[PDB]
RNA sequence: UUAGGGUUCGAUUCCGGAGAGGGAGCCUGAGAAAUAGCUACCACUUCUACGGAGGGCAGCAGGCGCGCAAAUUGCCCAAUGUCAAAAAAAAAAGAUGAGGCAGCGAAAAGAAAUAGAGCCGACAGUGCUUUUGCAUUGUCGUUUUCAAUGGGGGAUAUUUAAACCCAUCCAAAAUCGAGUAACAAUUGGAGGACAAGUCUGGUGCCAGCACCCGCGGUAAUUCCAGCUCCAAAAGCGUAUAUUAAUGC
């Protein structure tokens, strides 16, 4: 349980940046792979598509 | 189409818009009176100009003229009521003489915090808005409302508020109902 | 093969296998190293973050350490993700690599078998674990025995 | 290098935001602001303390 | 507790309408206490005891305007003599208010196709 | 100088009126064949096919490479340059794809260290470019 | 828009004129060269048993095309008018896409919220200081305490032609409900012009920024990102045109 103690003594706040180096050494993979942008989309499950303007007519 | 109702805007933004001595200025009052946004401090200065607007055009003219007479004793009549002024000025030069603060201490805002209706400034805003004041016996939700000379003795407290009598809370009316 | 068609390689086994993830359920593929199977999670995670990333997909070591880090690099190069404040595109650890928690916010989960297990027992995560869709475990076969 | 576009940017660390707690806003943050001035401090801007300083971490 | 809710009632600016044999005014209303606005026949019940109307059935009234704050609210009235002098006089709508009114006739639009198609025929 | 009679008038108007030939400003808005002239007649923006990509250079104070674009208006039938806005936008943007075009923030005149382009990008089919590098959407299929 | 002299716009609510696919000719009538009148031609187009008979939305809805770009194939004659053999009523309801009422509508304009009032803790200042403290002010915090209110939910109801919104109220014997107040503001900026960082990573004339001057070649105050700060705020950028700035 020093999982919380850990957190509790941490955020007393020093010093200050170790969220940092671990996309910084995500980034450290070497000439390679792509970056698609897969970047936001989000929705809720539910989703509609209708031709409306509507018609042609005849 | 054929609609006739009008509309036109009252403030009006200054031109040059970063200047230190302005900035300064702005925010000073700003806080001091609980302002909302510099929105305010430019819909004041709206009216304050128009006001010495006239009584310039006014000041300017041959004594005994027309519009000199009628106008100019409207003008300084509503300028001793809204209180912005002593009854003892009359020579339209006064008129001139006015500057923001005197506009601003007359908001309803202001004059809460003066006969010790609230505690601070911010608290007195709340207080008018959450439906806790009158000016006769009329409920003002408002604190932009302008309180005239002859009305500021009545303000007092509303009677639906529990502060006065009626109705009590939401808080306590909440609990009672839980237990 | 002929065909190219939402999968690059494929060949033979992704045309197969595919349909079988595309209904859901489970199965195990006896297959050597020649695939490189990086293709099924690169799939998986397109499901859950294309459409409602609310959803939680899982990859589990062999044992700790080093591919924890490995796999870590490469499926953040997939592409970070923008969302609202936390969110968060992949959280790791334990270890040996990358350590000990992050453990919370995210989509999707890079841990080990002990980890795991806690975090799925344990009446206060039990959140989680409805929402996790959709677990995967690497070479069991010389690693379990 | 033109048989590359895009290059700067990908290769930044990703670092993505800490979390914060909400600020006053309407009335509330004018009142903060008019605090963090005119108030508490009796040097305040002018030159002597600017209403932004950074400690020197740097040799430039 | 220390309330009871009341209705107090008054009238402004009175005629007395001879051509159309009615009087016409403008309600007043106070309502301390009474939780939300007062309801149409409470007001109509406090009118004709009042200004001692044969019935209930004769007064009309109609309109109500609440005020910010507070409780207070204006209306426009109407006392006629004889329910015969309502019914001729009063409009429709305000006869169907009251269930005086005239059962519906159909939606203008069916009547509007049909005269269409009647142009063409001879007969 | 000029006169200075009381009957002078008649002198004082056809002179000013020859006179506002030689302003600049006056010459633009009250000559009606700007407009043509203009690949968007006078309107604030227009769409247009593309056609291919294409680096820029610059002019030689500062030495980059740009990323620019060919276009084709489609209601005036014109080709024309322009540039794409912002790091790495250029894979937003495909060839034979609809596009809207904006200026470049001066009006017929081109933004320094670019020769010869004077013409802004704003959507790509039916989306922002600044909803796509400051990516809060992204890209339709069609 | 503006001290003043001026510059610029006016298709569009009121007034006058002209027009009803393009042209012409005509009848009726007090009044028309009328097109939801007639006749002919030209362009376009519909139905047909092929012998023939038709059509004119720059009226209201709604399509198609076009373009950078503009709403419902709603409800009603209650109000305001017009026409008429005509008041309403008597079983005994004249028509009206004029016009009104709603739907969509961040063109534009007004009012106005997203917290307030306290304890301890902690810092800063102050007086009286023996500098031991005491009084005392302001500020910041520790998820600690109290009161009040809307968003919202709902009616004895009220509104309205019928409904909706606004307004009123949460019992008059008798009717709900904020704490991370997750019921959680954004859009452009921080070298100069112009309010605001000699902070920390990444890149190394590349990628990009930059209206203008300029920045990037490993200590980048300007790029790509963190953190902090500044301007305006339910709004904020970008293009184009135009006025002021211009005694250019």
């Amino acid at each position: 349980s020093d999982d919380d103690a850990g957190g509790n003594s941490a955020n007393n706040k020093t010093a200050g940046a170790k969220k940092v180096n671990k996309e910084h050494a995500g980034q450290r993979n070497k000439k390679e792979r792509s970056k698609e942008d897969e970047i936001r989309e989000r929705s809720n499950v539910i989703a509609a598509t209708a031709t409306v303007a509507e018609w042609h007519k005849q | 189409m054929r609609n006739y109702n009008n509309f036109n805007r009252v403030w009006k933004a200054p031109r040059r818009p970063f200047e230190k001595e302005r900035l300064d200025r702005e925010m000073k009052l700003c806080g001091q009176y609980g302002l909302r946004c510099k929105r305010e401090i430019w819909r004041v200065n709206m009216t304050l100009s128009k006001m010495r607007r006239t009584a310039r055009l006014l000041l300017t003219l041959p004594e005994n003229h027309p519009r000199r007479q009628l106008e100019g004793s409207a003008i300084m009549r509503r300028c001793h009521d809204y209180g912005f002024l002593e009854e003892e000025k009359d020579k339209l030069d006064y008129v001139l003489s006015l500057t923001v603060p005197d506009i601003l201490e007359r908001r309803l805002q202001t004059v809460v915090f003066k006969h010790g209706l609230a505690k601070s400034v911010h608290h007195a805003r709340v207080l008018i808005l959450q439906r806790h004041i009158a000016v006769a016996k009329q409920i003002v939700t408002i604190p932009s409302f302008i309180v005239r000379v002859s009305s500021e003795h009545h303000i007092a407290f509303a009677d639906a508020s529990p502060f006065g009598n009626g109705r009590p809370g939401r808080v306590k009316r909440v609990k009672r109902k839980a237990a | 093969e002929h065909d190219y068609r939402v999968a690059f390689n494929p060949d033979n086994w992704q045309r197969e296998l595919l349909d079988i993830v595309d209904g859901r359920g489970s199965a195990v593929v006896c297959a050597p190293t020649s695939a490189g199977k990086t293709f099924i999670s690169y799939y998986c995670m397109y499901k859950a973050l294309r459409r409602t990333n609310k959803k939680v997909v899982v990859y589990l070591a062999p044992a700790r350490a080093l591919i924890n880090q490995a796999v870590a690099d490469v499926c953040a190069r997939y592409g970070s993700k923008k969302y609202k404040n936390p969110g968060r595109y992949i959280y790791g650890a334990l270890g040996g690599a990358d350590y000990h928690q992050f453990h919370d916010s995210c989509q999707v989960l890079l841990t080990v078998p002990e980890t795991f297990e806690t975090m799925l027992l344990s009446p206060k995560y039990t959140d989680w674990v409805e929402l996790i869709d959709y677990v995967i475990l690497d070479e069991i076969h010389s690693m379990e025995s | 290098s033109l048989a590359r576009a895009g290059k700067v940017k990908n290769q930044t660390p990703k670092v993505a935001k800490q979390e914060k707690k909400k600020q006053p806003r309407g009335r509330a943050f004018k009142r903060l602001k008019y605090t963090q001035r005119y108030l508490a401090k009796t040097l305040k801007p002018g030159e002597k303390l600017h209403m932004n300083k950074q400690p020197p971490g740097k040799a430039g | 507790q220390k309330k009871k809710a009341e209705v107090t009632v008054r009238t402004s600016q009175f005629k007395v309408n001879k051509l159309l044999n009615r009087k016409q005014f403008i309600v007043e209303v106070n309502h301390p206490g009474w939780c939300g606005t007062v309801p149409a026949k409470l007001i109509r019940s406090r009118l004709a005891s009042l200004y001692k109307v044969a019935d209930e059935n004769q007064i009309s009234v109609f309109g109500f305007k609440t005020k910010f704050g507070g409780g207070k609210t204006t209306g426009f009235g109407l006392i006629y003599d004889d329910l015969a002098a309502l019914k001729r006089i009063e409009p429709n709508y305000r006869k169907a208010r009251l269930g005086m009114g005239k059962k519906k006739q159909p939606a203008r639009k069916s009547v509007k196709e049909r005269r269409n198609r009647n142009k063409k025929i001879r007969g | 100088t000029k006169a200075n009679g009381q009957h002078a008038a008649r002198k004082l108007v056809r002179l000013r009126r020859k006179n506002r030939w030689a302003d600049k400003g006056w010459k633009k808005s009250h000559t009606f064949v700007a407009q043509k002239a203009n690949p968007f007649g006078g309107s604030s923006h227009a769409k247009g096919i593309v056609l291919e990509k294409i680096g820029v250079g610059a002019k030689q104070p500062n030495s980059a490479i740009r990323k620019c674009v060919r276009v084709q208006l489609i209601k005036n039938d014109k080709k024309i340059i322009a540039f794409v806005p912002n790091d790495g936008c250029l894979h937003f943007i495909e060839e034979n794809d609809e596009v809207l075009v904006s200026g470049f923030g001066r009006s017929g005149h081109a933004v320094g260290d670019i020769p010869g382009v004077r013409f802004k990008i704003v959507k790509v089919s039916n989306v922002g470019l600044y909803a796509l590098y400051r990516q809060k959407k992204e890209k339709p299929r069609n």
